[PDB]
């Protein structure tokens, strides 16, 4: 049973030494305080050394007996990216990593002429879930985005 | 309050129509029947199912698969005991399908797996490289290192692949290293003449019949005993080779290393 501090500057725990995934750290901390885990930036207190990715957890921490830092980074500076439709036609957008993969659809949706529901979008071999932000996916400028049909069978 | 942190516990982080849709399908599905054909069990054909025949019978094969939403992995753990009514209808929730309506199987088997992970070791590494930002691997773990969509073939998942960069250059990125308990590779239906004279590489794939444009229709096929058994929705039937459409590819364990 851990703790995580912020600037608020409030704080609160992450209620387990369970499950144990830094990313479920991340998503305990985003359904918990509804902050994308791409933007969350952990440091543990106070050797603000900000972790390594393997498993749960220490390396340097571990037990309800300690604490680590978060801070959120806002950035959603916009970027342009590529989609690539079912022909094979790839056309500009601009985006924000902030906004969700049903946003990217409208924009989408809207360039192509296909109901938004009517297809869906992969990232190099990964399927983009409609209700998570683009920054998820590790988008960066000019990746470019697969549009896929939705067949029905 | 209370209700809802359970709620969000149970069913993770979903849209508010999801609860309502979650228990009208688990009433509208309640007549289904899960058949056994050839010893193993198979959706029987209604309503416009046989998207989750496939669905249901890939997963099925998929070893040391784990559900990371808690009503996710107890509907799955009641399907394997035989009651399978929970999952199709959580699966159809959260896959946004609708009672009735006919739906893509590999939009839905990618959908199910991202809310899960692998109880075991898996993993990819990919070299990237672009000649004015260099080089870096990319090392991925896990379930997501078992799975590809775009390519259908194992030579095309390790073949160069090439984009661009954020420089505005090209860049490509290419499999170096890669281990797992398994591999799904899923695309566009793609005709294929599956021959079992010689036995495939890959072990179960799914087929998409009919014109692409129009409503079609799912069958779940195995390579076993020397054949191919073709599950369509709560019957088999059993052939040597087959014209088809493939769409969803399930291979084997791989253990591959390029120098
Ligand atoms: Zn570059």
């Amino acid at each position: 049973d851990l703790t995580v501090k912020m600037l608020a500057g409030n704080e609160f725990q992450v209620s387990l030494s369970s499950s144990m995934s830094v990313s479920e750290l991340k998503a305990q901390i985003t359904q918990k305080i509804g902050v994308h885990a791409f933007q969350q930036r952990l440091a543990v207190h106070p050797s603000g050394v900000a972790l390594q990715d393997r498993v749960p957890l220490a390396s340097q921490g571990l037990g309800p007996g300690s604490t680590v830092l978060l801070v959120v980074d806002k950035s959603d500076e916009p970027l342009s990216i590529l989609v690539r439709n079912n022909k094979g036609r790839s056309s500009t957008y601009e985006v924000r990593l902030t906004q969700t993969v049903a946003h990217l659809k409208q924009q989408v949706s809207g360039l192509e002429g296909v109901q938004d529901d009517l297809f869906w979008l992969t990232f190099e071999g990964k399927p983009l879930e409609d209700q998570l932000p683009l920054g998820e996916y590790g988008l960066k400028p000019l990746s470019t985005v697969f549009m896929n049909l939705r067949l029905r069978g | 309050n209370d209700e809802t942190k359970a709620l969000k516990e149970l069913y993770g982080p979903v849209d508010p129509t999801f609860l309502h849709r979650f228990y009208s399908l688990k009433a509208a599905v309640h007549g289904w029947k899960m058949v056994v054909c050839d010893k193993v069990r198979s959706l029987k054909l209604s309503d416009n199912n046989c998207y989750l025949n496939a669905v249901i019978m890939t997963l099925d094969l998929l070893k040391d698969i784990k559900f990371v939403i808690p009503a996710l992995q107890h509907a799955f753990m009641k399907h394997k005991g035989g009651d399978s009514t929970d999952f199709i209808a959580l699966i159809m929730a959260y896959g946004n399908c609708t009672f009735g309506a006919p739906d893509d199987a590999s939009r839905l088997l990618h959908t199910v797996l991202a809310k899960a992970e692998l109880c075991c070791s898996a993993r990819m590494v990919w070299r990237e490289w672009c000649n004015v930002c260099g080089i870096k691997d990319v090392v991925l773990q896990g379930l997501k290192a078992c799975c590809y969509v775009g390519v259908q073939t194992v030579e095309d998942l390790r073949a160069r692949m090439t984009y661009v960069c954020q420089c505005g250059g090209e860049r490509h990125r290419q499999l170096v290293e890669h281990t797992t308990p398994w591999l799904l590779l899923s695309g566009t239906p793609n005709e294929k003449l599956v021959t079992t004279s010689t036995a495939p590489d890959f072990v179960a794939f799914n087929v998409f019949q009919g014109i692409e444009t129009a409503v079609g229709h799912y069958v779940h096929a195995r390579l076993k005993g020397g054949l191919i058994l073709k599950f369509d929705s709560g019957t088999v039937s059993k052939t040597s080779d087959w014209k088809c459409k493939v769409t969803d590819v399930l291979f084997p364990g791989q253990k591959y290393s390029s120098d």
